[PDB]
């Protein structure tokens, strides 16, 4: 739910840019057990209304993970990095499951975002990262109703400057 | 833009999520309102088939 | 298309045994140069015929590599490891994608394959290999229509042989 | 259940790198001698824009 | 070199806690492109001098590479996920090198840091963030001399806070 | 220890041919639960004797896995695919280590051959598998004395041939 | 502590580097000098063995 | 420069997992016929705390 995203620092916003048209993303997780989560999102825009269609395509996650036993505590706050590859967006996070117990299970990310307007009707962001804070709210219903929040922030590395000018 | 008094605040958005995850499949709507400059969002997620999922929902977090 | 294997050496066939009901197979395959090929399959029988339905998600694969350029050579044979995890059998394998330029772009493919019989009435395999011949015959039309053989032979290591008694 | 020739018959639905595509194919094999032969028609999203090479093992 | 970290929010020091004994870490970092580069380091304290002793061995890099070729512009800024696992601290990073020409090569980073104190003597820091900028201030000679400037932050996803008052 | 591999089908035999001054070999096999096993070698004959001089770096191996718990059984045969890079030989395979409780851990192993004579002199070999079968053949001190035994064979994939000519 | 007044502004160190890539064989010394607390430093790396380098010495930066 | 039996030798060091050992070895095998046997003798950091199994590619 990228078009959510505060960009600091001037930062251009792939996202906010491609509306009204709209972007779509494609990504595989994989999972340090051996998981693989593969996904493929449309983002369009209906008058007011953002609309979100996404296909999944999930395997080989252990029998005795903590994924197929339904015992995944939380997520980690994670940060992605986000840069230009092929005209399009590239991205890589690395996430990390706080299970129950104090032990982390840990995924990679690896995503491209394409906006469907044209690379030259849009200003392509430098490299830099994506903060976000995912959060399960409220288990409604086991297994059948999720609330769930997210803040994300689109940012440099200020905590370490660099002493020649870079971001 | 000016300032902050003319972009809009808050925008809401609806999911439609399909897959299947080791053999078994699902399909989840979804609700939410955000605030995209701010950059901050909250949605209820609901499976409408496959449910209750015999995986964990977190799997799904990054997708929705 | 797991039906058609030659099994030797008394290797129980997984495929075979789970008639009339069928099987699945889940798989995500990486390629070396960042893309990934994700796909789910149902095989059934359908009177006399066998019927496959695959959802397939691709993604990541580099713009200027030879899948996106359709600049990809013939598929070396392969050999799969084949044995039991979680009740059901796993399956791997190290593909290698001849390409122009002398080039080879390998891949890893990581399968779970699923009975829709229960495991009590199977005869589940040791760990053995699974030999994959894969050839385009022709392009028939150009990105439109192929024809592809197979010949498969599920076996032991037969050429270096144990000197313990193992298969 | 299963016969010394068999047909089998596939349908395939995907998306690689935001292209979406769909597939019908028809073959025929020998399921004990292990052999078979496919023929895979691009029914939509064709012409392929990638290598069909990376649906070979999906057929 | 660990030891030249600012911790901010309280987050435990494993590193400046190690001493005088001192620290190991071991790590393999894999190249998007193939490349692999293993490293093993001590670190002791010889009166009031840091010690370092490392072990190399790197292989794989394609010959056409940027490696190979001499041809990686510089280090991006990086972040890395640092959390308890088996009674030692494990961190994990994605790092960007920044091509002449625009281009990222990244690379994927596997660590695990070992106190020579028993954990028992350790207060363990909770999963945290470390911001890497690791900056070649002077290529002094080819080839053959390096003056390299770095800044660390231990911190927390401070910039997208939860709103359940997780770190 | 590649001097010892029995090559069929006319395959050219890149180890054989690199005397009397041998070869060296790098390779970074890496495990599905985390571990990395880096190592490095050296070939070389002195006299009638072959001599092998090997460094090694292993880290990231789960404390409570079989390998760190030394509680691993026994390796399965592989099958190695060997084909040309960058003028030299590269190798890929995917090795199981059976384990207690019916478990399969796998590892990836990258290898890059090299022999000391230039490419010149050598006849490169096309795409071959090579079967490798290492047994354990007793732990004569626990932890202090093994015998190892090997069998090698450097094919084609004869089990299931080619409809085009191919090997 | 009490305060930084209490604490050492600096900490100088030495590394010695031996390694092999891609069958290459080399051998480093560095020194530097760094702000313990602060979390700065800058060093200088030379390469005694098998220089000059035929890679990118950017791949040695997280080790020395 | 090859015989139908050749004898080989070893020396191993390593550090795995942040354990420093030393190995030596003797071997002898048919090079052509593709066979081969060795003895591994751990010299220093014995007895080893992890399987012998991740050294086997190595020897």
């Amino acid at each position: 739910s990228k078009t959510f995203i505060k960009y600091v620092s001037g930062i251009p916003d792939y996202f906010k840019q491609s509306f009204p048209e709209g972007f779509t993303w494609e990504r595989t997780t994989t999972y340090e057990d051996g998981g693989f989560l593969t996904a493929h999102q449309d983002t369009s825009l209906d008058g007011d209304c953002l609309v979100y269609k996404v296909k999944i395509l999930g395997n080989n996650f252990p029998a005795d993970g903590p994924v197929m036993q339904n015992k995944a505590g939380r997520w980690e706050p994670s940060t992605e990095i986000v840069y230009e590859v092929d005209g399009v967006l590239r991205g890589q996070s690395l996430m990390a499951l706080k299970c129950p117990g104090g032990r982390h299970l840990t995924c990679h990310l690896h995503t491209t975002y394409r906006s469907k307007k044209p690379a030259s009707a849009l200003k392509m962001p430098g490299f830099h990262f994506e903060d976000h804070r995912i959060e399960i709210m409220e288990e409604v219903e086991k297994g059948k109703c999720y609330k769930q929040y997210e803040a994300a922030v689109g940012r440099y590395c200020d905590a370490a400057p660099s002493k020649l000018g870079h971001n | 833009h000016g300032s902050a008094s003319f972009l809009k605040k808050t925008m809401p958005f609806k999911t439609t999520i399909e897959g299947t995850v080791n053999g078994h499949y699902f399909k989840c709507t979804g609700k939410g309102e955000g605030n995209p400059f701010e950059g901050t969002q909250e949605m209820k997620i609901e499976v409408i088939e496959g449910g209750p999922l015999p995986f964990a929902f977190h799997i799904l977090s990054t997708s929705c």
